[PDB]
């Protein structure tokens, strides 16, 4: 059989089982009835959730120019924003005294002076056992061609890779000692260098004296505050500290070098640098420092001590922090309610026009024959 | 390497598509060789390189273009079986070069390096240089030699053997070249605005630029600026239409694979499916609007069958042709009752003539139902009866038939054994083929001559000489010895030939009456001949003959050389009588015309027959009416040499029919009717004779012509050369804007088909000379109906979608790249994990776009022949149009809007956006966030588009979709990621990330799919009517008459 006729299969002649998807006023009317039914069903869920969350931010980029010395004051309600369900107890969330010092620090046996804010806020209902708390840094791009690429996780890994494979690694400004000595810099990079170092003490619930316990603090732990994947990326270093000297605006807090009493960082342990090192995707972004897992944080009057280390107005940027209670959705957020609801109630409005029209007004006789061009 | 590594599986996949393409189109001969390998051994095609030696053996195929420089035999001669390849028979001999002439080893071929200064192709089929002494060629055969030293010189495709096979582009992948200029337009203005804004945004020097990110790449603003520019054309790479050829090609030899392999339009004779030659062209098929069509072995079937025939004045026709029918029938008189009741009559004088055959001497080679010249009248003359010598013309004009041609002889055994009758021609073929339908059954040349059974009983012929047909002739002649003993001459031939060559002044009584005879054959539908005899003398047929050799031994000038010798014989001839040959229309053409010219496109018939049997046999064929009020022009004769008569005529008769409506050749209305394609009225048509066209070509009336050859809904072209067949085609394809199909077999309509847009050979009774040249080798006529209302429709609507989803693809990608640099001071930094940016247009994104290229189809492939007027909406160029290019450009821009500015509302605006609290939407989980959701809604969106959701479509969109969450699990969980090193559990377990994932593709595809419900129920199509027409069950009785 020498035949040369081609396989009649299902493929070849294009006969392949299909479902034709020919629109009707009935297939459009049984989407934009299931689109809007789901859509406006997950919106209320979203924004229930959204508006469950209550928080606190407070801004403080000023405090080191309009806080007093001496005592408190008020805080001007442009600073703060909060979102609770009080309702005007006694202590109104908007009303945050506030004060400015300058303290000496000990921070490895050489006392340097530090200059300080206190800051006394209200919490007006009992925040519930997951509260986080954040910092918001304005203004601040760590999305740069340069910035993001500069740094060498093979390095953070710990290892002792040195001189030439780290001077023209991608971290190009910052990889030797601006002095004379010849020294790796051991973090180095752009964005290790840059690591926002204002300190947080833990929320200390003032004397009411209404509660026997003058000040009870709320400690909050900077443990578990990054993935427990990112500890796969870091480690102890691994240089003889020998080689090795602090980023250019690190010395600060290490003056005299890595020493064996000011020893380098452990990176693995240290969950505010790998907060850092996972960059941010806008200007304006938030940043985790203290988790609280196991107890609630009742009303009352709390007070902060926020040495102001990072200078943020010098760049017209701003810093401000946050107290968050979670949800499953996240933080508060009251725009995918909106977004879900806007979605749902325009196919809602155009699920009423099709069936109204397309049943009530010209429903237009299925493929009639007096609209083919060609009967006319 | 993100740039790099898609350059390169770029021009690997267009190898491997190349490749499956020669694969599913052909469905490695033997070469022996050696530069190194030191031994000729054997190699195949696939092996092949420039300069590297060869052994070739005896009667072996070349591989390529060769040189050689030696072998055995002396001279270094080598022969060429050539008939596959140039038209001459002779074995054609190259000699090896002269120089080298002593390498004859297996190892000695080496050492004597020779250069090989060669010249480009050269596809002159005589000529190289760098003669025809060295050219050996690729499908030639290479004979007499005991091996053959080849040392060749080219190889692959820059042999003319492949080379001489006009690489045609279609008509939108010409005008392809604004949107992807327009793309690039696009593309540099978004890269300057990311230079001037980040050039301006690093001048700032108080931001948090200054003091944090020590200078910029290259310390400048205006040079920050430069470097900005280059960095976002690379980054803005994914509009870069690098991919939307590769996938172009795809789509069509998918669609090309797709018509070769239909089954509805194989031919089961010829054994031959439609294999498209030129498979770059498929959708130039959706937008034919004229075509040029042949009238024999197109439109008929090109089998002629012996009709009528006259002998001693009297005609035994008995007989009826379709031309007349309709002639007659189409008035009140004829009308049914007797159309039906003639053939009635027909079949039973059929059913006598059988009987009278019969009652013969048995002639066993006479079968019923294959006897096309019916005549009761015949038998019963020839049987005896009315005639003492008319019946003795009868018998004398019955072995004429017999012996007047070349033809040669082939036996069927089994059962009764009837014979073929094969020649160079369907004309004469016919004579002979009715010779044996009535007894004489022919034997071959019986090593004396013909053997004839004269009533069955045998009888030899001697034949001396032969003095065959040329079409410089129009007559062929055959002396042969009569069985009785004396010398015959015949000659059978038109009317115009051989009524010259008589013997002037005798059998006028007869002669006046087989003309007017022929008259009412060639008018009644048919192409008549004639036959005459005249009684030779050995000495007289010895003293033509002596010349005759003479003038043939000459080898120059012998074209007109025996035409003065032969014609010495030929000046005294007598009739023996008059014939008729039909040859029937082909089954299947009354249909495709009426279908064709029903879906808009118009159709020209440049036949070179006769204008009578043309207009009426354009009659029969559906492709004129009675409301066609058809109009001709006609420059007659007697205008001496003088142009001005000539070229006046025809102007005053265009200009009459061009005020038959507004006016003529006017260049304001030509220049409007370049931009219309208006499918035409259906009430007028052209008949054109071959001699007035010649005149209305001329150079200042084509203009005039065009105009008119554009108002009318069919021309015919009656007696045309072949040249005004590829002249008129230029006319109209380069005067107008239009596109064009031409129909033809056989070599006499090669410029016809190569001169046109798209070039159709039916696999002629005549040759392969239309079938090589063409692009698509059609079985029979009647498949046009297929092809070009099924596959070409499809064809071009599939292009169409496809890509406009390619430019709205890539630009929702782009622009959402974009849109997030305004978040970046320009500053072109990834938010996507580069991979995915190299990932997008490859495995996420290309599949479907592909699929719904190459198997989407609007509404069947039965209820698009049941309504061809579909067709239209490709006549007029409206599926690929600049308003839908920039709708969908548009579309992709608001798109790109929704889908970067959701996911990031969601995740940036929040402090953590997790629910468990760590940190979501660093710079590439916000890239995952905006990743997943715009491959959902690209795919979704080319759903919206797509007519038929089958099963691959589907399971491809699902793939697609899914791949894309699989690559993200599995490229995470390595370190080798780093920054995006466990986003996949970080992600997928957010609720955030699938709320977008469900709310960014609706968004982004409402404000398509409100236009689409809206739009196919306010302002419908004409192909949205015939589907909701098909969904009732209307056509699907259409459907149920083709599945039954
Ligand atoms: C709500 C609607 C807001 C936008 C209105 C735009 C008005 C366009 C009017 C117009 O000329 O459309 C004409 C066409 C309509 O094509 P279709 O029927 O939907 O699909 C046929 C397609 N070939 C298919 O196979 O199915 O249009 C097209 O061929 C493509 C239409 C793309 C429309 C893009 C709208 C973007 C809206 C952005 C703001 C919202
Ligand atoms: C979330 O915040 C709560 C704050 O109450 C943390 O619980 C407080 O944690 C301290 C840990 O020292 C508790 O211990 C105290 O120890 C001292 C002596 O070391 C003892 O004298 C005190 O009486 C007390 O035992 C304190 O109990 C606990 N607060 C209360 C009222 O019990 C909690 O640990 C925080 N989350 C995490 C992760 O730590
Ligand atoms: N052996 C023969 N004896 C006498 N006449 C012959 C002949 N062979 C061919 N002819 C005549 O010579 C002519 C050859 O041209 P031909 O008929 O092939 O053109 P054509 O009709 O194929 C052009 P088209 O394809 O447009 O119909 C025929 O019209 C035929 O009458
Ligand atoms: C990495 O680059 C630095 C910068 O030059 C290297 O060089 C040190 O440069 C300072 C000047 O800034 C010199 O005083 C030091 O003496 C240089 N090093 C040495 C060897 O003394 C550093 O050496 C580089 N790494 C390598 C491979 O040399
Ligand atoms: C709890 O907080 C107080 C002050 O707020 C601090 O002195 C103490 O060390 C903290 N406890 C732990 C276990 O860190
Ligand atoms: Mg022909």
């Amino acid at each position: 059989a020498p035949k040369n006729r081609p396989p009649n299969t299902a493929f070849r002649q294009q006969r392949m089982r299909a479902w034709q998807c020919v629109l009707t006023p009935k297939l459009i009317v049984t989407v934009f009835s299931i689109l809007a039914a789901i859509y406006l069903g997950f919106g209320a869920w979203l924004t229930y959730l959204a508006h469950t969350v209550r928080d606190l931010k407070i801004d403080y980029t000023d405090c080191l120019t309009s806080a007093p010395k001496d005592d408190f004051e008020t805080i001007p309600q442009n600073h703060i924003t909060a979102h609770f369900s009080a309702k005007d107890s006694t202590f109104d969330p908007y009303k945050a005294q506030w004060k400015t010092t300058e303290r000496e620090v000990q921070v490895a046996n050489y006392t340097d002076n530090r200059q300080f804010c206190i800051v006394r806020f209200n919490i007006p209902e009992d925040l519930q056992p997951t509260i986080s708390f954040f910092y918001y840094l304005e203004n601040f791009y760590q999305n740069h061609r340069r910035y993001v690429n500069s740094f060498n996780a093979k390095q953070l890994l710990g290892d002792a890779v040195d001189g030439k494979t780290i001077n023209d690694s991608t971290c190009d400004p910052i990889t030797h000692d601006p002095k004379g000595t010849g020294k790796i810099v051991y973090p180095c990079g752009l964005v290790a260098n840059s690591i926002f170092n204002d300190t947080f003490s833990s929320p200390l619930a003032l004397a009411v004296r209404n509660s026997s316990d003058s000040s009870r603090p709320y400690n909050m732990t900077t443990k578990g505050i990054a993935w427990p994947g990112l500890k796969d990326l870091y480690g102890k270093t691994s240089y003889s500290l020998d080689q090795i000297v602090p980023p250019p605006n690190w010395e600060r807090r290490y003056k005299y070098g890595y020493q064996e009493n000011n020893p380098p960082p452990d990176l693995k342990t240290d969950e505010l640098f790998q907060n850092w090192m996972m960059l941010a995707a806008a200007p304006n972004f938030y940043k985790l420092y203290q988790k609280n897992d196991t107890h609630p944080m009742l009303a009352g009057q709390y007070e902060i001590e926020i040495e102001s280390n990072f200078d943020v107005t010098v760049y017209k940027g701003r810093k401000a922090f946050v107290i968050t209670t979670l949800s499953t959705m996240g933080s508060r957020n009251i725009w995918p309610g909106i977004i879900f609801l806007i979605v749902g109630g325009i196919c809602l409005v155009l699920d009423i026009y099709f069936i109204l029209s397309f049943f009530i007004w010209r429903p237009r006789k299925l493929g009639d024959p007096s609209y083919l061009s060609w009967n006319q | 390497g993100l740039n790099s590594v898609p350059l390169i599986v770029i021009i690997t996949v267009t190898a491997i598509k190349d490749a499956i393409e020669d694969y599913r189109r052909t469905i490695n001969a033997p070469v022996h060789r050696l530069s190194g390998k030191a031994r000729f051994h054997k190699d195949a095609w696939k092996n092949l390189v420039v300069g590297d030696f060869v052994r070739i053996y005896n009667d072996d195929e070349l591989p390529a273009d060769i040189i050689i420089l030696a072998t055995s035999d002396p001279d270094g001669a080598c022969y060429v079986e050539t008939k596959n390849l140039d038209g001459e028979t002779n074995l054609k001999v190259r000699q090896a070069l002269r120089c080298g002439r002593t390498l004859k080893h297996a190892r000695d071929c080496e050492r004597a390096q020779f250069v090989i200064e060669s010249e480009p192709p050269q596809p002159n089929l005589y000529k190289y240089n760098g003669g025809i002494d060295n050219l050996l060629l690729r499908g030639c055969h290479l004979r007499n030699t005991e091996w053959a030293l080849g040392v060749v010189v080219f190889t692959g495709h820059d042999t003319k053997i492949m080379m001489n096979a006009p690489s045609k582009r279609a008509r939108i992948a010409r005008e392809l070249n604004f949107n992807v200029i327009c793309n690039f337009g696009i593309l540099l203005i978004m890269c300057l605005i990311a230079a001037i804004a980040n050039g301006i945004a690093w001048g700032k020097t108080d931001a948090s630029l200054a003091w944090f990110e020590y200078g910029s790449i290259g310390g400048t603003p205006a040079l920050t600026g430069f470097i900005t520019f280059w960095a976002a054309v690379i980054v803005f790479q994914n509009l870069v239409p690098i991919s939307l050829y590769i996938s172009l090609e795809i789509v069509r030899t998918l669609q090309a694979f797709f018509i070769y392999s239909d089954v509805g339009m194989y031919y089961e004779k010829i054994d031959q499916p439609c294999i498209p030659k030129s498979w770059n062209i498929s959708d130039d098929v959706g937008q034919i609007e004229y075509i040029f069509s042949d009238k024999t072995g197109t439109l008929t079937q090109n089998v002629m069958e012996f009709k009528k025939a006259t002998i001693n004045g009297q005609p035994y026709g008995e007989a009826y042709t379709e031309a007349q029918a309709g002639m007659d029938r189409r008035r009140g008189i004829n009308v049914e009752e007797e159309a039906k009741v003639i053939r009635e009559e027909i079949a039973a004088a059929k059913v006598r003539a059988i009987r009278g055959l019969r009652e013969l001497h048995d002639n066993p080679y006479l079968h019923d139902e294959d006897m096309t010249f019916i005549a009761p009248d015949f038998v019963e003359d020839l049987a005896g009866k009315n005639g003492p010598e008319q019946q003795q013309a009868t018998e004398h004009f019955m072995l004429a038939l017999a012996l007047c041609h070349t033809v040669v002889a082939e036996k069927q055994p089994g059962d009764p054994p009837k014979m073929i009758f094969k020649a160079q021609s369907p004309d004469e073929a016919a004579l002979v083929a009715t010779a044996r339908d009535m007894g004489f059954t022919v034997l071959g040349m019986s090593d004396g001559g013909i053997n004839v059974n004269v009533m069955g009983k045998d009888m030899h012929f001697p034949v001396l000489s032969i003095i065959e047909f040329n079409s410089s002739r129009k007559r062929m002649s055959t002396i042969v010895r009569m069985p009785d003993g004396r010398i015959l001459l015949f000659c059978k031939g038109a009317d115009s030939v051989i009524y010259s060559r008589l013997k002037k002044g005798e059998q006028a009584d007869m002669r006046r009456e087989t003309a007017q005879h022929l008259e009412m054959f060639a008018v009644e539908g048919l192409r008549t001949l004639c036959i005459a005899e005249r009684e030779l003398s050995e000495e007289e047929y010895r003293e033509w003959r002596r010349e005759h050799d003479l003038a043939a031994t000459a080898l120059e000038n012998r074209e007109e050389k025996l035409e003065e010798v032969a014609d010495k014989i030929e000046r005294d001839l007598t009739l023996l009588g008059g014939t008729a040959i039909e040859d029937r229309l082909q089954d299947g053409v009354p249909d495709t015309i009426a279908l064709l010219a029903d879906a808009g496109i118009k159709l020209w018939v440049l036949t070179g027959d006769k204008v009578e049997t043309a207009i009426n046999i354009g009659f029969s064929c559906n492709l004129l009416n009675n409301d066609m009020d058809l109009l001709r022009l006609q420059v007659n004769e007697s205008d001496a040499s003088t142009e001005d008569d000539y070229l006046q005529l025809a102007e005053e008769q265009l200009k009459t029919n061009l005020e038959r409506f507004n006016m003529t050749g006017d260049d304001e209305e030509l220049k409007r009717a370049r931009k219309d394609h208006n499918a035409p009225s259906p009430t007028y048509a052209l008949v054109i004779d071959g001699f007035t066209l010649r005149w209305v070509l001329s150079d200042s009336l084509k203009q005039k012509f065009l105009l008119l050859c554009k108002q009318c809904k069919s021309v015919l072209c009656c007696r045309v050369s072949p040249a005004q067949k590829a002249a008129v085609v230029s006319m109209v394809k380069n005067g107008l804007d239009v596109m064009t199909l031409s129909i033809g077999d056989g070599a006499n309509d090669v410029a016809m088909i190569q001169e046109a847009d798209v070039g159709v050979g039916i696999a002629g009774e005549e040759g392969r000379q239309a079938v090589m040249s063409s692009d698509f080798a059609i079985g029979q006529f009647r498949f046009l109906q297929r092809l070009v209302l099924v596959h070409g429709r499809w064809s071009y609507r599939r292009l169409a979608e496809t890509i406009s989803n390619f430019f709205y693809k890539n630009m929702i990608w782009t622009w959402s790249i974009f849109w997030y640099q305004c978040y970046c001071n320009f500053d072109i930094a990834y938010i996507f994990e580069y991979t995915y940016i190299l990932m997008f247009n490859l495995f996420f994104t290309s599949v479907p776009v592909i699929l719904m290229g190459v198997l989407d189809q609007d509404v069947s492939d039965t209820v698009s022949l049941a309504v061809p007027q579909l067709y239209r909406r490709g006549i007029e160029r409206k599926e690929w149009t600049q308003t839908k290019f920039w709708l969908y450009m548009i579309d992709g821009v608001y798109q790109s809007v929704m889908s970067f500015f959701i996911p990031f509302i969601f995740v940036v605006l929040t402090p953590t956006a997790a629910g468990n609290g760590l940190d979501v939407s660093e710079r590439t989980r916000l890239g995952a966030y905006i990743a997943h959701p715009a491959v959902i809604t690209i795919n979704g969106y080319i759903l919206i588009n797509t007519y038929r959701w089958d099963w691959l479509m589907l399971l491809s969109i699902v793939l697609s979709d899914v791949f894309i969450f699989f690559w993200t699990g599995v490229y995470t969980a390595t370190t080798y990621s780093a920054g995006f090193y466990q986003a996949a559990p970080q992600v997928y377990q957010e609720l955030t990330f699938w709320m977008c994932l469900i709310v960014t593709p609706a968004l982004c595809l409402l404000p398509r799919l409100v236009v689409k419900c809206i739009q196919k129920q306010r302002f419908p199509y004409d192909v949205d009517i015939i589907r909701e027409q098909a969904n009732r069950g209307d056509f699907a009785a259409a459907d149920a008459a083709a599945v039954a």
